[PDB]
């Protein structure tokens, strides 16, 4: 019954700032303190901030200290984290975290994160194109068909098929970042080459980061 | 009578912080002189020992520093237990509204049949789990009445108190800014209480003739008056933590204390919420000491026509 | 339960504008926070129409800002008989008392059978022939009093108006400044009112005990609290419109918008003359704005001695 809920993570360049907020539900949000914990790319935790339950009492790794700002509303079950002066280094999945001083110290409720990025690349919309069933594979059994996303930055996107209508048979692979330093990955789904005649094949792409959604027909060429 | 002065340096941290001067400011605003001239027998115990921190912030609030209290508390219930047993009236400076908890448990210790008179906006009667670490400004009654043991955790530094008072003993006036939970224990447990509409609906006077016909009405009881500073309205009160807009006039709290001092069974008096840190001149800061000291005063008899000091000459040039 | 609030940045030109910011400082206030936390359904239509004040000069005083206001007073009293007929209950910041023409009018348009508490320093009710040039912040009540219809002159952008109340149906409270015409007129046509004086020989308590056994006496009658800052004594109420000293105390203020949430039948609100402007300092304007926010909270539930706010129990360690 009780969530947090990370929002405001984005691309920010050197020398800029952004805003996290974590929305909370299902207790007293002033009644326990909260912490910023962040996770950089293939590394492990590591704390940044945490403020009173009751407010008005900020703590800071010294990573962090001075650059970045812990506050919360209590009436709107808030908390949020103003970075200024990013660096590259301060690139990582930040979650909101549940802070509980029962007898030592430990976290006992985590968000589900938010990416901050601090490349000094420039956030850009993915190209969507179809991918080819397959020639041979049009009269017996079935078939593999799918959509490549491709140079898109940063991650992530997100894709569904026929507005999530379609699931069974569907995979989405991660993406990987080529020697361009930009991500592409595909979602391919498996259907009966008997249907593909007459049954319609969607691929929805919606990329955050640039608020591009395409949505992209899928059928078989000459 | 006689008048034991504890000083209770009490605080939650670098927010709440200034709550040590709170003791020194209304001494420095005369209160020894005063309760010297009512005719008291005066021994300050000085400054109880502190709330303070080592590096402050890190992870002290919420582990070490409310251990501190807890303990802090154990010690100022013994000196009260000590100064009470030594028949003395305990008048405690605070500090803030937690060493309320001492206070009440070291003077049950020698007067078990004891009840209470709480003046403050608010009713603190949280819990610890119910509310924020805070430091327990609005924690120190739940540790204190019998009815809500079952609901309350045993803290580190709290193992100590055993519940001095009932409910139905203890009565609140004042009340301002009540939480939710607040509002239901008070409801729930059946806990009397006269907020600034009941003031309002029968006026001050007949708020302290029910308040003493609740609590000393079939059998005379020593009173421990408990007096949050913010309980007077923030114009009369501006140097407290939290203050709450709409509060007791000067006249309606001299009243109270002057009732109190007439029942004659004060048994022991705090007067807490009063750091001055939260003034923004001198005059704030000493205004409100100088409330404090009155208050004090005025439960220990000070009024407005004849002061005491009984006058039977009649001279003449004859 | 549902709460419709409408803000109206009215003015009487320059020397006497700010008054606009006035909903902006209740809202800042955390207005919308509080009344949410009453657990009352909280619909937002903003700002009004804001006419920009023209070109703040030439012959606007004398007839663009009153013409303006005029229309403007109509389209408030549009949005409150749509918000009224939804079900909602009306809460209008202010703005110069003025709105009180459009608010009082768009409750009538569905509630026909209302009656008025006037909760002000001043009566506010003059005719438009004895206005001050400054004009229409202290003489709104006429053109709604259904017996001074006949002394009061058609004026530009006021042709929409209809006498919504008796004179027998609104109760002033707070009484401390009137000019001669309107104690005539309070005298003449017979209208109830209780101030500072009455206040103080017969207590708050009675004042509200009196005022509904008038208004709601002998009929359930839906109320409208019109509440002036100014009603407040200087000390609480800072930056308002001409104030004046001897004025309620904050404790009074409440009561009676406590007793009015207590008769349940409170149909709309008025928080006029909230000039933030007129504050020396930040907290002086803040201070006014808070209790402004108090005033109208008081009147939806609030009760200082703890929230409405269901608690089933406690938790457990
Ligand atoms: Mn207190
Ligand atoms: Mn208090
Ligand atoms: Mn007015
Ligand atoms: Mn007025």
């Amino acid at each position: 019954e009780v969530q947090l809920l990370e929002s405001g993570g984005g691309l920010v360049q050197p020398g800029g700032s952004l805003r996290l907020s974590c929305a909370a539900s299902g207790f007293t949000f002033s009644s326990y303190a909260m912490s910023w914990v962040r996770q950089a790319p293939g590394k492990g935790l590591e704390w940044v901030s945490a403020i009173s339950g009751s407010g008005g009492s900020t703590y800071y790794a010294d990573s962090v200290k001075g650059r970045f700002t812990i506050s919360r509303d209590n009436s709107k079950n808030t908390l949020y984290l103003q970075m200024n002066s990013l660096r590259a280094e301060d690139t990582a999945v930040y979650y909101c975290a549940r802070l509980r001083a029962d007898l030592g110290l430990y976290m006992d409720l985590w968000g589900r994160g938010t990416l901050v990025t601090v490349s000094s690349a420039s956030t850009k919309g993915p190209s969507v194109f179809p991918l080819a069933p397959s020639s041979k594979s049009t009269s017996g059994g079935t078939a593999a068909l799918g959509c490549l996303v491709k140079d898109y930055f940063p991650e992530p996107v997100t894709v569904s098929w026929n507005s999530g209508a379609l699931t069974s048979g569907v995979h989405t692979f991660p993406a990987v970042l080529q020697s361009s330093g930009l991500y592409s990955l595909s979602s391919v789904v498996t259907v009966p080459s008997s249907s593909l005649g007459t049954q319609t094949y969607i691929c929805n792409v919606n990329h955050k980061p640039s608020n591009t959604k395409v949505d992209k027909r899928v059928e078989p060429k000459s | 009578h006689s008048v034991a002065v504890i000083g209770a340096p009490f605080s939650q941290g670098q927010k709440r912080k200034g709550v040590e001067h709170g003791p020194a400011a209304i001494r420095e605003a005369g209160l020894m002189k005063r309760l010297s001239s009512l005719g008291c027998h005066l021994k300050d115990f000085g400054d109880l020992s502190f709330t303070p921190v080592p590096k402050d912030d890190l992870y002290n609030n919420l582990i070490v520093n409310p251990r501190s209290v807890g303990l802090a508390n154990q010690e100022l219930a013994e000196v009260v237990s000590r100064a009470v047993s030594d028949g003395y009236s305990c008048v405690t400076l605070g500090g803030d509204h937690s060493l309320a908890i001492g206070t009440i448990s070291g003077h049950a210790r020698h007067c078990p049949d004891l009840c209470v008179v709480w003046v403050d906006a608010h009713a603190d009667i949280n819990t610890p789990l119910t509310t924020s670490s805070g430091n327990l400004h609005g924690q120190p009654v739940s540790f204190l009445l019998r009815e809500l043991q079952d609901k309350v955790p045993q803290l580190p530094g709290f193992s100590w108190i055993k519940p001095c008072i009932s409910s139905a003993s203890i009565v609140y006036i004042g009340l301002r800014d009540v939480d939710p939970p607040e509002h239901f224990i008070l409801k729930n447990y059946d806990i009397q209480y006269f907020s600034m509409r009941d003031i309002d609906r029968l006026g001050i006077q007949k708020v302290m003739e029910r308040t003493f016909d609740l609590l000393i009405g079939k059998r005379q009881r020593p009173i421990h008056l408990s007096f949050d500073i913010d309980a007077f309205d923030p114009t009369l009160a501006p140097a407290t933590g939290t203050p709450v807009v709409g509060g007791l006039t000067y006249r309606e709290g001299m009243y109270i204390a002057e009732e109190i001092h007439n029942t004659g069974l004060l048994s022991a008096l705090d007067l807490v919420e009063v750091n001055p840190q939260l003034a923004t001149s001198e005059e704030e800061a000493k205004t409100t000491a100088n409330l404090a000291v009155d208050v004090i005063a005025s439960s220990f008899g000070q009024t407005r026509e004849g002061g005491h000091i009984v006058y039977d000459q009649l001279p003449t040039p004859s």
